[PDB]
């Protein structure tokens, strides 16, 4: 299979588009799915469409709480080198 | 007659003056060359690699 | 450093694992810029689509949707700025996502604001008219709404003139003209510094080898090899400076994109 | 119990590079071996000299290099921490307005959490849930004069004009406790009579 990126060998090109699994390059991801592995062009998300008019709102009738998580680092190891003894 | 080198060789369609033997690219390498011989020029691409 | 020859190699082998630290800190630069362009434009769930008619209260925003009658789709202000701006072992590696790709996830952003304000930032989009939306953001910095209401012609007017003074007042980009430079000319710089001898002979792995035997050889070879790896560390030192440089710059427009155009400020 | 890819990597990078500096003591860099006890043992003085210039100078060159990457990441590392600062002040001690700052949806507090060489933050956010749409007016004309809402937005269930507040839905009748009046009714374009 010829892509942008190279030349790609033992993975089949597929007609789908998926969520970005292993990247390739150029826009083309692969996965192991259907197995063996395939090739194909990502995909950006679902697809909304806004009822839009010169008229018309949504306004909510209820809520959900949610909580989600952050990670970060702070510090990392202190070290010290004697450089005569190394 | 001197130049040492690896590639492919290419039949040209650059015309150097009649007296130049190779041409460089910016950066300085190589990129064409002409035949004592038969003086024709041929450009010289890099062997496939990746 | 060495480059087809192979008594070059087996010298080079004498230096431990000083290449495959290079390769890996190359390596984790062309990562970190596909994260970079995830971080800015891939900030919405759904891609959204703005309705065939453009009764928007009188505002009129198609310079700058996208242009269905193009290859790439994009607007007529992105096409004003996009044309505006092998080797010795150097590759360069193509982006993840195309630029039609980020076309299209900038022009699904710009759909989610012109229809539904800023509810699609924080989840479902609610669709409110834009006259209405335009109202509620008067009242976001302190006039009253129906400031707006009352002149919401001239509004729209002045609206319209300054988005057309901007296509003129671009038909500006030297910051990223600067970044594009800044690379490839450090890229030249490191394919001129093979022509150099660093005080050996010559600066040719073969006419060295094809004018010496061994034991004299390995002695101008290892100079060589001493002066370009010097030239590789330091470039790979400034690539590893100067992507530090750009990481703070998309994290900076990571948060105008949330601050700026997912909310007001 | 059954994710911290960010902590793992940073654990990680610091060993990767602390081995490769120990491996280079391994290597000649163009000598007759990578003992000095070698040297010194079949070689008179002045010809270790020159033996041991060559050692000296590559791992001069490692140490050298190990010591320029670490600066580079401790600066990475500096940035992160900069930014839980901020963190911690403004989701912790305070409530954010900012966008996507404080989690995804509208902030309303965070719980800070220590881990090995970092902090994990604990984001409690409001999402609106379950729309219903409804039609809207910018104005209410009657007796001649136009209505804004006090607070909130102008609904119609059909045939029935309330007013709401604009991120929940509770209707109200439309009196003169929460609208106001500015003008007459034709100026504003989308005026409805009630
Ligand atoms: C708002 O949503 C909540 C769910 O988040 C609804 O409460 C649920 O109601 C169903 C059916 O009565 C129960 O099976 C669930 O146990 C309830 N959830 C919880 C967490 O108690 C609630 O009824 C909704 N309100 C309205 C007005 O629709
Ligand atoms: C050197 O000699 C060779 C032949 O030995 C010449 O090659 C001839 O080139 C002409 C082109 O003008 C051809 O038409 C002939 O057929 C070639 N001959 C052969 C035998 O191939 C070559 O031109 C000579 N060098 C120069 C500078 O004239
Ligand atoms: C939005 O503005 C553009 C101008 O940038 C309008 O397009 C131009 O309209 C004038 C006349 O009003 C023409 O002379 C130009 O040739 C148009 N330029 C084009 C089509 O590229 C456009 O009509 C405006 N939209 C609406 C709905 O009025
Ligand atoms: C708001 O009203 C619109 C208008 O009908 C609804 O959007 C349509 O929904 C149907 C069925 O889901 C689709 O087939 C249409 O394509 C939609 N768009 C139109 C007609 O422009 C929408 O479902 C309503 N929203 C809520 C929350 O009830
Ligand atoms: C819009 O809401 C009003 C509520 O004020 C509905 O009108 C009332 O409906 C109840 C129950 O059907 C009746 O007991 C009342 O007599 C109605 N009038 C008033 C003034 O309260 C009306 O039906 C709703 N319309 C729609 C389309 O749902
Ligand atoms: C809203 O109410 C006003 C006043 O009740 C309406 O104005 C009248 O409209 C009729 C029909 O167009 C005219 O014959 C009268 O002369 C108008 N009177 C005044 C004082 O303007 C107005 O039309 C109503 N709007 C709608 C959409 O029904
Ligand atoms: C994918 O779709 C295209 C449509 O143009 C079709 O020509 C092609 O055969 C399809 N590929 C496969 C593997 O079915
Ligand atoms: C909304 O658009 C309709 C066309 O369907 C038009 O008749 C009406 O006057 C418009 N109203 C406003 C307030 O723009």
């Amino acid at each position: 299979f010829q892509t942008r990126a190279g030349c790609l060998i033992g993975a089949e090109h597929v007609n789908n588009s998926y969520e970005c699994d292993i990247p390739i390059g150029a826009g083309i991801c692969a996965s192991y799915q259907t197995q063996s592995i395939i090739a194909y062009t990502m995909s950006l998300g679902a697809e909304n469409s806004v009822a839009y008019s010169n008229n018309s709102i949504a306004i909510p009738t209820n809520f959900t709480i949610s909580v989600t998580t952050e990670i970060l680092p702070v510090s990392m190891t202190k070290t010290s080198v004697d450089c005569t003894m190394y | 007659n001197g130049l040492t080198g690896t590639g492919v060789l290419t039949e040209s369609n650059k015309k150097f003056l009649p007296f130049q033997q190779f041409g460089r690219d910016i950066a300085d390498t190589t990129d064409a060359v002409r035949d004592p011989q038969t003086l024709e020029i041929l450009d010289i691409t890099p062997c496939s690699f990746g | 450093i060495c480059g087809d020859s192979t008594e070059c190699s087996n010298l080079l082998l004498q230096y431990g694992s000083f290449c495959t630290q290079l390769n890996r800190a190359l390596t984790g630069i062309a990562v970190e810029q596909d994260k970079n362009t995830q971080e800015v434009f891939a900030q919405v769930k759904q891609i959204y689509k703005t309705p065939p008619i453009k009764d928007f209260g009188g505002f009129n925003f198609s310079q700058i949707l996208p242009d269905p009658s193009k290859p790439s789709k994009r607007s007529p202000i992105e096409d004003l700025l996009f044309n505006k701006v092998k080797f010795n072992g150097l590759t360069v590696l193509p982006p993840l996502l195309t630029d039609e790709m980020i076309a299209q996830y900038t022009s699904a952003l710009l759909a989610g604001t012109i229809t539904s304000g800023w509810t699609f930032g924080a989840g479902p989009a609610l669709q409110i008219p834009f006259p209405m939306q335009m109202a509620y953001r008067f009242n976001g910095i302190g006039v009253t709404q129906n400031v707006l209401y009352e002149n919401q012609k001239l509004i729209a007017n002045q609206f319209n003139s300054a988005i057309g003074k901007i296509q003129d007042s671009l038909s500006a980009l030297g910051k990223l003209q600067d970044v594009v430079n800044q690379n490839a000319q450090a890229l030249n710089t490191l394919v001129k510094q093979l022509s150099s001898n660093f005080g050996a002979i010559s600066s040719v792995l073969n006419d060295i080898l094809s004018r010496l035997d061994p034991p004299e050889a390995e002695v101008q070879i290892d100079r060589l090899i001493t002066g370009r790896l010097q030239s590789l560390q330091t470039y790979v030192t400034q690539q590893l400076i100067r992507a530090a440089e750009i990481r703070a710059s998309a994290n900076l427009a990571a948060t105008k994109m949330s601050e700026c155009v997912l909310g007001q400020s | 119990s059954s994710a911290l890819g960010k902590l793992q990597d940073v654990v990680n990078q610091n060993a990767q590079a602390l081995n490769t500096l120990v491996k280079q003591l391994s290597s000649n860099f163009g000598a007759i071996s990578s003992v000095l006890n070698d040297i010194l043992s079949r070689l008179d003085p002045p010809e270790a000299e020159v033996q041991i210039d060559r050692l000296i100078t590559g791992r001069l060159q490692s140490l050298q290099t190990y010591v320029t990457q670490q600066l580079i990441r401790a600066a990475e590392i500096r940035a992160s921490a900069n930014l839980a600062a901020t963190k911690m002040s403004e989701c912790v001690l305070g409530q954010s307005k900012r966008v996507d700052f404080c989690g995804k949806g509208y902030h309303l507090m965070s719980f800070p959490q220590s881990a090995p060489h970092g902090v994990v933050f604990l984001h409690v956010t409001y999402v609106p849930a379950q729309e219903k749409n409804f039609t809207t007016a910018p104005a209410i004309c009657h007796d001649g004069k136009a209505h804004f809402p006090r607070e909130g937005v102008f609904v119609s269930n059909g045939t029935h004009w309330f007013v709401t507040q604009r991120n929940f839905y509770e209707p109200q009748i439309i009196t003169t406790d929460n609208t106001f009046v500015s003008g007459n009714c034709d100026v504003v374009i989308g005026i409805v009579n009630n």
